[PDB]
């Protein structure tokens, strides 16, 4: 953190990248069923 | 007295300082520098430092307000 | 060019044409005027055969076509002066890269 | 006393800005560089950011003048 | 689509090669995946000379690989 | 300095608050084409290669 | 005008505290004495509570100052407050609209008080950067045209008027300083120094010879052409080397 005219180090903090929720949109793992358009079942088993 | 004067000059500019990168030496105590703001100036430089052991790729600290190579 | 004591100007034909608007048409004509200030000069049309220092051996319709243009500029020049100092160098391997006009 | 203060900044020219990240822990981040020669872009932004339209990013700690939960990324 | 933005980048690589490699101590190695559209003077000697391309395997070479994994 | 003294395509110093030419620097060229390689000295001679 | 006299000890006290303060504002009170309105003596100063928000007109703490004065009084050094200091670190030496307001409160209390400002971040030049301020308060601010001026000074008050900063030396403090260097421990330190060099000489010799060998072909090559900044450097280098050997010699 720097100031805007003193131009000094106000703080130090460890470098991680910033988390993304503006690039991580959430779709919950159970707003559906795998017996809804199940019978696609077999391909599910191979991906599993 | 000579010594005393020599003390003053190193003080006149001190940190914070802005960075530029040296384009070329135009002549004695004149140089063309291109600042990393990306604004190029023709500038003064103080006699206290070698002027042909300075690399053409060397990044340099110049003052902000006066624009002279510290 | 060294013996002749002139500049060696290699112009690569395809580097004269631009997907930018109008810049290619301006480029072929623009070069001639430069040579005149530079005079005497050698214009080697580069990219129609090389040792292999620079890509491409051969090409018509844009190594010959830009070169053809040069022949026409020169035809007018030949009518409006009588001493030149601009030489054109073409290099080829192929005899089948040569147009009917050439 | 507070009411006059806020009002003055509203009269235009004024900066509207866009909050990219809601968050209110782990300050510090980075923008802009030095120079010389060879070109690869970089950009960052964290804690809460606003990016103002001169293309500048800013670190602010939250106020109750407007509520941050009511605000979004 | 463009050939300008990239141009200053390309000039600099040529400048650097020329700046050094008479007290060689740093190597330059290139990789490509679309080497159908290099520059002619990216190849002009005094900038690049060896071009190593990938080959088909020998029967004996396939075997070695197989011996290690098993 | 007067205008006869300048010759086109010179790098120059302009003041920033009076906007007059303090000095003139040396000269400068331009690549209008995307590859400029002019050789005024050669890479070959007679005995460059024989035969 | 006016002259404020700052103590020898005082300047150092001021600088330490402000530096710790960096880059936030620090204020304290100044103690000393008034003679006439011509002379201001600052014997001592004390700090009051710290603030990261900045000094304020209501940022004064009555208990603190009151309490400290008693304890100083007990030590046998009571005095009144002659005025106050506030810091500006690179926020310009020129006082803000806020500070004038602050400044007015004190002067309501006083009949006249001084503001001493230090820029501690511009104090790392290596010589003093201190400013002293007052308000525009006529009397001798009245001392383009001649009716215009006296009225202008009258009409308008509370403009920035810096004043002279001074000191007065004191012989005992002056002598103490000279002792703090020496070209108790020092007696040993000198003798030791002479010894240590002799042991090392074997190594020193080898480095000293190395420099000389590199340097010579160069000056010859340079002889031909014009001069450049390394030839000189190389010449200068050799001169110093030799001086150092004498000291090694001198030790026995």
């Amino acid at each position: 953190a720097l100031d805007m005219t003193t131009l000094t180090i106000m703080r130090y903090l460890p470098r991680e990248v910033d988390p993304l929720v503006y690039n991580m949109s959430h779709e919950d793992p159970g707003n559906v069923s795998y017996s809804e358009i199940g019978g696609l079942s077999e391909q599910i088993r191979e991906l599993r | 007295e000579f010594l005393h004067a020599q003390e003053e000059v190193k003080r006149i500019q001190s940190i914070p300082l802005v960075i530029g990168q040296f384009l070329e030496a135009v002549d004695q105590n004149t140089a063309i520098v291109g600042s990393t703001t990306g604004s190029n100036y023709y500038v003064r430089i103080l006699s206290t430092i070698d002027r042909e052991l300075l690399k053409p790729n060397a990044s340099v600290a110049l003052h902000k307000h006066s624009n002279a190579l510290v | 060019a060294h013996h002749t004591d002139c500049t060696f100007i290699r112009v690569s034909g395809s580097e004269l044409v631009q997907k930018f608007i109008g810049e290619g048409a301006r480029m072929v004509r623009e070069l001639f005027v430069m040579a005149r200030e530079h005079a005497p000069s050698i214009i080697f049309m580069d990219e129609i055969d090389s040792i292999g220092s620079s890509r491409l051996e051969g090409g018509s319709g844009g190594d010959s076509e830009v070169q053809r243009t040069m022949l026409e500029l020169l035809n007018q020049l030949d009518g409006f002066e009588a001493t030149k100092n601009i030489k054109v160098i073409m290099a080829t391997n192929r005899i089948d890269i040569l147009d009917s006009a050439l | 006393e507070n009411s006059e203060k806020i009002k003055v900044n509203k009269t235009l020219p004024y900066l509207v800005s866009n909050v990219i990240e809601l968050l209110d822990v782990d300050p510090n981040d980075q923008e802009e560089d030095g120079a010389n020669i060879d070109l690869d872009s970089q950009r960052k932004g964290k804690c809460a950011v606003i990016k103002t339209s001169t293309r500048q990013t800013y670190f602010l700690p939250v106020i109750g003048l407007v509520d941050a939960e009511k605000l979004k990324p | 689509g463009a050939d300008r933005e990239v141009q200053r980048i390309l000039l600099e690589l040529l400048n650097q090669m020329d700046g050094f490699d008479q007290n060689v101590n740093v190597k330059v190695i290139m990789a490509t995946n679309r080497a159908d559209t290099l520059d002619p003077a990216l190849l002009r000697p005094g900038r690049l000379d060896r071009k190593i391309e990938f080959p088909l395997p020998d029967r004996r070479q396939k075997r070695l690989i197989f011996s290690t994994i098993t | 300095i007067d205008i006869n003294d300048v010759t086109p395509n010179c790098r120059v110093a302009l003041r920033n608050d009076s906007y007059t030419l303090h000095k003139i620097l040396p000269n400068k060229v331009d690549p209008l084409v995307s590859l400029m390689m002019v050789e005024k000295v050669p890479d070959s001679t007679y005995e460059m290669i024989g035969g | 005008a006016e002259q404020v006299y700052i103590s020898s000890l005082a300047l150092l006290k001021m600088l330490k505290h402000g530096r710790a303060g960096v880059p936030m504002e620090v204020m304290g009170l100044m103690l000393g004495e008034f003679v006439d309105d011509y002379t201001v003596r600052v014997i001592d100063v004390f700090a009051m509570p710290q603030s990261g928000t900045g000094v304020s007109v209501e940022a004064v703490d009555p208990v603190f100052q009151a309490k400290m004065l008693d304890m100083l009084k007990q030590t046998g050094r009571p005095e009144m407050v002659v005025g106050w200091y506030h810091s500006h670190p690179g926020f310009g030496c020129w006082l803000s609209g806020v500070d004038i307001n602050t400044q007015q409160s004190f002067e309501a209390l006083s009949e006249r008080a001084v503001a001493v400002v230090v820029d501690p971040i511009q104090s790392v030049k290596g010589k003093v950067v201190i400013d002293a301020f007052r308000l525009i308060n006529a009397n001798m601010m009245v001392l383009l045209n001649k009716p215009s001026i006296q009225a202008l000074i009258h009409g308008l008050n509370r403009h920035y008027y810096s004043i002279t900063i001074n000191y007065r030396k004191n012989e005992l403090e002056q002598k103490m300083l000279l002792n703090l260097h020496k070209k108790y421990s020092e007696h040993c330190k000198h003798n030791e120094s002479v010894v240590k060099e002799m042991l090392e000489l074997a190594k020193n010799y080898n480095k000293a010879v190395e420099e000389e060998d590199k340097m010579t072909p160069e000056q010859l090559a340079i002889k031909n052409v014009g001069k450049q900044d390394p030839k000189r450097h190389l010449e200068e280098h050799v001169d110093v080397l030799m001086t150092s050997n004498i000291v090694q010699c001198l030790a026995a």
